[PDB]
């Protein structure tokens, strides 16, 4: 494809900056959903397995 | 009477304002898009001009929408997604913090998963906001008062809902995410933790919030009385002392027998505000972690009034009597 | 912790006391940096009063002023010192009023007193004087309220002292500071300044009641038409507060 | 020919081959890390 | 002692009774007709606190106490030691207060400034008339003021919040608590405005008005102006005190069901579904 | 239908790109949120009801 | 008819933004409204049907 | 000759003859999923 | 003519046919995406 | 008749806003009015039916 | 004669075509009753 | 019969719209307070016309 | 590969001040909610192994 | 020949080179970390 062309709209400094601060916040926000979840939480997972 | 300086009897309107600008070219990130608003110009400026928007105010704002629409969303759902019933019990609906029992454990998003998740997105917007404060600061080349006095504030918004519950070592004692349920949680940390009335940081906080309001309702009669000699103009009057600085000062002198110059008012200005919440975030930090009960604290330490009259209504009156039959 | 340090001394009670000592230091440090302008105290005759006060005189601090205006240290010789007062005392002691030894507005005592500021105007960010007539302002104009200009001046005593001319603006703040008077003939010469926060602007007039219609000749004028500096500023607006207590006997002498 | 932010066409066609290398890498490891976490325990 | 510039502004003249009488300054203080009252008034108040606090049989500051009557004695005097001291002190605190008010008018006469320093201590004055005088006569007893104590009057406002229930439902009371929180809102901002403009990083030149003006708007989109920020901070302190009258003066006399229970009109309107 | 590129005329493209990109993952994120909210389609619960 | 008049009087780019948010809006609310009927939540029908 | 945001006449048919294009595409879904819906679970 | 943001008919036609490009690939996303769930827990 | 002339008074785009969101909002109060009432409940009807 | 610096003329070609789309609007709104009162009569 | 001496005093432009308003909000008043009342209240008369 | 230009558009220094107490945040973090955990609470399991 | 820092092509890439010692040598030390404590305890 030519989505080469987005960089000749969207500031490379600034994407960068968003899709950073945004992926980190993704990553604790699911990292944080599973943890909630009593099937996925892999911290209890562990003491279920002692 | 003569002309009491609140609101003004006419506005001038020139270009937009757009800002001053250094080295640090500010401009880059200002919106360059002006308003003006005559109904508060009656009052105070009537520019509603541009504004910086960098990344941390950025951030800030998307975050913070992100908290406000999670504890929205949580809300409209806790109602069945009911608009009428929403908007009804829109004071009495919140995102409760989790349960108890669940310690500082991740608990379940119906049991309060949402509320830290929510919580998360605040404290990121409001430190974002912070770091905005100061970055501002640092490229306007001024000082960082306002991030100080903004990190006073902060320092009871994380003690409140961030580093008490980790020291209580429960999520639970955060605050609830409502307009009445916050004040149900102010009401009931009191209860629970004896009075805190009678707590010297809760006392010491009243003092510095009292003062702040005493204060600024006395600079700004001060200066007001004063503006007559361009009183307003505070930073002329610091570098150049005009008979404002020196009238209001000697008016406090007459008056109570000491005063302030025209830039210490605001270090007295500046000290009572931020010591608002640093009292009161030590107050509420050495509640429950340490003491858990203030009214005996004040019968132990012996400051706790003492009433020797009896408590019973029968004492007074009787029923009869007050229904006046 | 819940254990008590000694008696009945916790860590909630070593905080309160901790704050003590740091309050205590606060308040020294609060009333000091008051004390940048106004000391040594001195007394009615003028010399250095014996009483000082339980706080000492801060550390000088530097202020880097802008638009190369040097720099300035508060704690040091006031450079806004009037002299040649013309007052003298009514008592041989201290703690008496000072009688005026002539016009009170005139001579600039009292509520009609100024302070020695600097003969300069005070400038904007970018530099040209801050205060500027809207005449010489570019793209200002009345945006609501009433205009005051053309209306005529009304004095404390009911005399119509003239029209309004122009009005003074911070276009900087885009704020209206003064309002220029050209005086009628049958009481003054040119024009004079009145600051905006003692001026009513009514419908059909504006209004100043601190100063009678006979005190109008005697304003502090400005040098020039197109600024008007600091020590100016000073003069004016004081000389029409000064009127709220010398414009009659009435106003200087007891209400009750 | 448009470009609001300034460079040229070859340097953001060049600046994409680069961007999307850490895109795939990223996807790869995020691919391999769900694909062991489905065999770990499956969320379907 | 004077100041360095005090000697000029130190005129004869600007009283509103008693003429050159008490017209003199004692030590920094300015004396007038009503600084002769409020000596006389503060003094006989804060020893009667004291002969009341000897009876009492404790001189600890915290547990000094000087309630009001019984609700039993009405609007009338009680036996000095039964209340009737809490009355005399709360006259002398009356006439203290309104003489400092109308001290200050002589003061700032004399400097001829404004008169918006002692219209807003009138506020004050008017937050703690409504308390010990105004909402008594409402409620038909000098019972009902709060007592001169430190911690004593604590228990007062704790047990008068809790007559009605959940005291913060109080539509006035937040209102009023509002106005605090923001009135200190505004004091730490532009306390923090002057002194950062005033106070720049070490080796840089002092900021102008425009400067601070500027920076607001790059802060939170809006600047209310050096002069509006003080003509704004007065209304909003103002309003604080008042709004504080008003949400205890109709407490008890204007609404004596719990507080709470007022919202009742919000939740059952006849547009909401059942 | 085959017109619409002209939409990029009334549209600066570098504010709506942003604009779309926020709305896009804020109603991807509120649907999910909702699918989670109910008893039927909270995958999470799901899978441990099926184990 | 020849309603391409709008268009002299409308400014493009401030109705087309206005007619964005406003029909988000509207098909938010109505789908909000939805499900806060028994009969229409077709997220609870889905457990009902699958019982 | 009357124009307030300074289009011309003759592109203001331009602009709405687009505007129609894509009201009527709108419309179309909508009836379409209108249509499915009713079939679902009518509300007459 | 009638370009508000300067971009010319060719350089807007040149964006939106990428753009439509990158709309279809995130639609057929989607639908691949709802088409999976509706086999794996349908919601009709 | 000769009612066009209210536009030689009026101005057309400060109206056209006007109406478009007097409109709008009469349209969703009638709504509202009729979900209030049971019997002009059409969400209510179709739940009362076929059930 | 005209407080929005608009042309005679040009007033009567505004009004024709918003009477037009009043008349649309309405015709639509008619239509809409109709089928309501068919559906669910409120006299 | 001269009363057409109104608009020398009145701007018509102020009253169109003062009427404007008026006009709607005491046709809005009027007919909710029928709607308040239990005999003219045409949408609960036909839920107990209908039986 | 070729990553070595993303410092061509962040300012090192920028960077490694946000990039230096991310880490530590992270860290302090994940160490609290092994804190947390009654399985991974190395203080808490100490006791236990002692007994 | 693109920088928005002011830094040429080889004076940003002896930047990445030096940048990566630390984080492969910060990577390391968590690599031996998580598999000693894996041992340890393992949490899968
Ligand atoms: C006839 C009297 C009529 C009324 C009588 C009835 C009144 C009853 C209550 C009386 C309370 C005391 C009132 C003041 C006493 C008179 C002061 C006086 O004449 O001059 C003092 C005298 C100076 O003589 P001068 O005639 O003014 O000559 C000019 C000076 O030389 C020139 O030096 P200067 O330029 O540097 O300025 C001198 C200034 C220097 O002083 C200052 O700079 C003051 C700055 C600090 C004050 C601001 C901080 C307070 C704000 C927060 C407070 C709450 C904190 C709560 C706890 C927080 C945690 C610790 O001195 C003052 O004038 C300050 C007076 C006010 C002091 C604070 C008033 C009390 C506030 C705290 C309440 C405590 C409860 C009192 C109840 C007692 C009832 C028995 O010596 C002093 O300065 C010592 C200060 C006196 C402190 C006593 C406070 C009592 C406790
Ligand atoms: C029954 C009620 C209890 C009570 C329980 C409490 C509790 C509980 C607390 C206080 C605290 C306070 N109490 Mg108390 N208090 C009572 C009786 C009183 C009385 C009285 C006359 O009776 C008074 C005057 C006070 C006064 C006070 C203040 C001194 C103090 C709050 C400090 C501060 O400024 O907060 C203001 C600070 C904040 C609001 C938090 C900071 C906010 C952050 C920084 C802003 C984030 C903004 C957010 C992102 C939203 C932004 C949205 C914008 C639109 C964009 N209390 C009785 C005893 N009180 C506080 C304290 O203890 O302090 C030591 C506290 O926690
Ligand atoms: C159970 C307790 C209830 C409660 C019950 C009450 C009650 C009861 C009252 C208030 C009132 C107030 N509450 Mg509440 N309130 C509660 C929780 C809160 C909280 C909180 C964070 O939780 C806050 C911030 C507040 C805030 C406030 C303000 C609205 C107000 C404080 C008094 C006032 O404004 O000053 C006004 C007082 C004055 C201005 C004093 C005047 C001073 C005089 C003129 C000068 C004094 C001079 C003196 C002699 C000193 C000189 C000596 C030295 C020489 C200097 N409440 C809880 C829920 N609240 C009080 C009020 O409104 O009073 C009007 C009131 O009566
Ligand atoms: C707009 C409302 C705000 C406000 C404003 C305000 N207060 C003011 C002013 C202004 C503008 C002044 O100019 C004036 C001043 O000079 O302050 C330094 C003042 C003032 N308000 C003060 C304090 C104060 N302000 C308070 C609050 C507020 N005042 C509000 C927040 C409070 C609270 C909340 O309680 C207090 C305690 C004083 C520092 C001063 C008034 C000085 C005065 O009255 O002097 C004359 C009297 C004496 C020296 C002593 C009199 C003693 C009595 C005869 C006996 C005791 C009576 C009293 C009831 C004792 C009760 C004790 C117990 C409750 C513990
Ligand atoms: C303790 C002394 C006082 C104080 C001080 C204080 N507060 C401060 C400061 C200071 C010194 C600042 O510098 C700082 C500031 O910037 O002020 C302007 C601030 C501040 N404290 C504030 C308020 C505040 N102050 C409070 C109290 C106080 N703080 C006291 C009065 C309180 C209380 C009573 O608790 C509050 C709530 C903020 C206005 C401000 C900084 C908060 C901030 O901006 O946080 C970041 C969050 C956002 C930008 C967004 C928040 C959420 C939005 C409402 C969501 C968007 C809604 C919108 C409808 C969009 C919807 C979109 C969807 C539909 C898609
Ligand atoms: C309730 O909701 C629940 C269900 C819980 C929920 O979770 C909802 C989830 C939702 C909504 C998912 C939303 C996620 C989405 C949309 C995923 C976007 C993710 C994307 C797009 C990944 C980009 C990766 C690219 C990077 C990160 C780096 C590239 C790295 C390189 C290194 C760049 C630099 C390249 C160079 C060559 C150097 C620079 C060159 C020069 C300067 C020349
Ligand atoms: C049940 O009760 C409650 C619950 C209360 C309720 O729900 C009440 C509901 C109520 C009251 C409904 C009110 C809604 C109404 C009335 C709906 C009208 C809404 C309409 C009609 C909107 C159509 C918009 C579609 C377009 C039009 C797209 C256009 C798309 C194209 C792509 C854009 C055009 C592109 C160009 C022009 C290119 C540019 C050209 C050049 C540059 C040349
Ligand atoms: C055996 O079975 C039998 C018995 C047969 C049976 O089934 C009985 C069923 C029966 C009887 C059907 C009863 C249902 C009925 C009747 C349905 C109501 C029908 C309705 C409600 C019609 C909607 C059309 C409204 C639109 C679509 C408006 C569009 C509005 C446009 C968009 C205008 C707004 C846009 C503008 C631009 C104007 C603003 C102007 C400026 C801003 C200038
Ligand atoms: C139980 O009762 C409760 C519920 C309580 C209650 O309150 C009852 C409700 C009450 C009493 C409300 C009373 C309702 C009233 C009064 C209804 C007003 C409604 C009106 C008036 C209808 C206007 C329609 C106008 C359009 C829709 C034109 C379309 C315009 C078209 C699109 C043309 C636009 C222009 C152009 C295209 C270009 C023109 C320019 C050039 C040619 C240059
Ligand atoms: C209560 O409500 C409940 C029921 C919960 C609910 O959910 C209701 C939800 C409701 C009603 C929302 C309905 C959502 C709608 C309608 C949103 C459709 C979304 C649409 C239409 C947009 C998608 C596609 C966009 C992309 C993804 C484009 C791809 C863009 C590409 C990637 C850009 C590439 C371009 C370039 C590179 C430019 C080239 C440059 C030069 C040539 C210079
Ligand atoms: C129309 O739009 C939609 C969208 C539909 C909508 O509804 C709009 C939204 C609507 C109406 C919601 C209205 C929100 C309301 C009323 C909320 C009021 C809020 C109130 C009163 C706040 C109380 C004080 C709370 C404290 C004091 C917090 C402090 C805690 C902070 C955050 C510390 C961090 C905490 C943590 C736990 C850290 C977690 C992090 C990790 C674990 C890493
Ligand atoms: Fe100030």
């Amino acid at each position: 494809s030519k989505f080469y062309k987005i960089w000749l709209i969207f500031d490379p400094r600034r994407v960068f900056v968003a899709q950073g601060v945004f992926l980190f916040l993704l990553a604790a926000m699911i990292h944080l959903v599973l943890l909630s979840t009593e099937h996925f939480n892999w911290f209890e997972l562990a003491a279920a397995n002692a | 009477p003569e002309y009491q300086n609140i609101f003004t009897q006419v506005q001038v309107q020139g270009p937009a304002e757009l800002g001053v600008d250094n080295e640090n070219n500010l401009t880059e990130e200002r919106t360059t898009g002006t308003g003006f608003s005559q109904l508060i110009g009656w009052i105070g400026n009537a520019q509603l001009g541009p504004i910086y928007l960098g990344w941390f105010g950025i951030i800030s704002l998307v975050t913070g929408t992100l908290w406000f629409n999670i504890v929205g969303f949580n809300m409209l759902s806790q109602v069945g997604y009911s608009i009428p019933e929403f908007i009804r019990q829109l004071f009495w609906l919140a995102l409760e913090p989790p349960s108890p029992e669940y310690g500082l454990r991740m608990p379940p998003l119906d049991d309060g998963g949402w509320f830290i998740i929510a919580s998360f997105f605040l404290l990121v917007s409001v430190i974002s906001w912070w770091l905005r404060s100061y970055q501002l600061a640092e490229m306007h080349k001024m000082g960082k008062h306002v991030a100080w006095a903004f990190a006073a504030a902060i320092w009871l918004f994380l003690v409140l809902g961030l580093f008490r519950p980790i020291l209580m070592g429960s999520w639970s004692e955060a605050v609830p995410y409502g307009i009445f349920p916050h004040l149900d949680w102010t009401t009931a940390f009191s209860i629970r933790y004896g009075n805190l009335y009678y707590n010297p940081f809760h006392a010491l906080s009243i003092v510095f919030l009292y003062g702040s309001v005493l204060l600024f309702a006395m600079h700004g009669a001060t200066i007001l009385a004063v503006t007559r000699f361009g009183g307003d103009r505070e930073l002329e009057q610091i570098y150049d002392r005009g008979t404002a600085s020196e009238r209001a000062g000697l008016f406090w002198r007459w008056t109570m027998g000491f005063n302030a110059t025209m830039e210490g008012i605001h270090r007295w200005a500046w000290w009572f505000a931020v010591l608002t919440p640093i009292t009161g975030g030590i107050g509420i930090l050495l509640t429950g972690t340490v003491v858990d009960n203030w009214f005996l604290w004040a019968v132990e330490h012996n400051f706790a009034p003492d009433y020797t009259q009896d408590y019973g209504y029968e004492a007074y009156t009787t029923y009869d009597g007050f229904l006046g039959r | 912790m819940e254990e008590t340090f000694f008696g009945n001394f916790d860590l909630a009670s070593l905080s309160l006391w901790l704050f003590y000592g740091f309050f205590a230091l606060l308040i020294y440090y609060l009333q000091t940096e008051n004390m940048r302008e106004g000391y040594p105290l001195e007394d009615d005759d003028g010399n250095t009063a014996a009483n000082q006060g339980p706080f000492p005189l801060p550390k000088e601090k530097t202020f880097k002023l802008q638009h190369g205006r040097g720099e300035l240290t508060l704690p040091g010789e006031d450079v806004q010192r009037r002299d040649n007062l013309a007052l003298r005392k009514t008592a041989h002691g201290n703690g008496f009023p000072m009688e005026p030894t002539g016009d009170p507005m005139l001579d600039g005592v009292g509520p009609a007193s100024w302070s020695k500021r600097r003969d300069v105007p005070e400038l904007d960010a970018h530099g040209h004087p801050k205060i500027v007539p809207m005449s010489a302002a570019e793209g200002f104009g009345v945006s609501a309220g009433t205009d005051p200009r053309g209306l005529p001046v009304m004095a404390g005593d009911g005399e119509i002292v003239g029209l309004v001319s122009d009005m003074w603006i911070d276009e900087a703040e885009q704020l209206v500071r003064y309002l220029e008077i050209e005086l009628d003939p049958e009481w003054g010469d040119g024009k004079r300044l009145v600051q905006r926060e003692m001026v009513r602007i009514k419908s059909d007039r504006v209004k100043v009641r601190s100063i009678y219609g006979k005190h109008f000749k005697n304003v502090p004028k400005t040098k020039s038409p197109n600024q008007v500096t600091l020590l100016e500023e000073d003069k004016i607006m004081a000389y029409y507060a000064g009127g709220t207590l010398y414009a009659d006997e009435s106003r200087l002498e007891p209400q009750l | 020919d448009l470009s609001f932010t300034g460079l040229t066409d070859e340097q953001a066609q060049e600046l994409h081959s680069v961007y999307m290398s850490g895109l795939w890498l990223f996807s790869a490891v995020a691919v391999v890390a769900h694909l062991a976490t489905f065999i770990w325990r499956p969320w379907f | 002692a004077l100041l360095s510039f005090e000697r000029k502004y130190r005129v004869r003249g600007g009283t509103l009774i008693g003429g050159d009488l008490f017209d003199f300054w004692v030590g920094p203080f300015y004396v007038g007709f009503f600084g002769v009252t409020t000596a006389f008034f503060a003094l006989l108040g804060t020893i009667l606190i004291f002969w009341g606090a000897s009876q009492q049989g404790t001189f600890n500051p915290w547990l000094i106490n000087i309630a009001p009557p019984d609700l039993s004695y009405g609007l009338g005097m009680a036996p000095l030691m039964e209340g009737g001291l809490w009355q005399i002190i709360t006259i002398c605190a009356i006439g203290a207060f309104v003489s400092w008010a109308l001290r200050e008018v002589e003061i700032c006469r004399k400097l001829g400034m404004g008169y918006h320093v002692p219209f807003a201590f009138s506020v004050a004055i008017f937050a703690y008339v409504t308390l010990v005088v105004f909402r008594p006569l409402l409620m038909g007893a000098w019972g009902h003021g709060f007592p001169y104590g430190i911690w004593s009057h604590l228990d007062w406002v704790s047990n008068t919040g809790y007559a009605y229930l959940h005291f913060h439902y109080n539509p006035a009371h937040m209102i009023a608590v509002t106005f605090f929180f923001t009135t200190t809102l505004a004091l730490a901002l532009h306390g923090a405005l002057v002194l950062s403009a005033a106070n720049p990083p070490k080796g840089e030149e002092v900021k102008g008005p425009d400067n601070e003006d500027t920076f607001f708007r790059d802060f939170i989109g809006y600047s209310i102006g050096t002069l509006g920020i003080h003509r704004v901070g007065l209304l909003l302190a103002l309003n604080a005190g008042f709004w504080s009258a008003v949400c205890i003066i109709i407490s008890g006399p204007v609404w004596t069901k719990g507080w709470p229970e007022w919202w009742n009109w919000w939740l059952e309107m006849p547009i909401w579904p059942s």
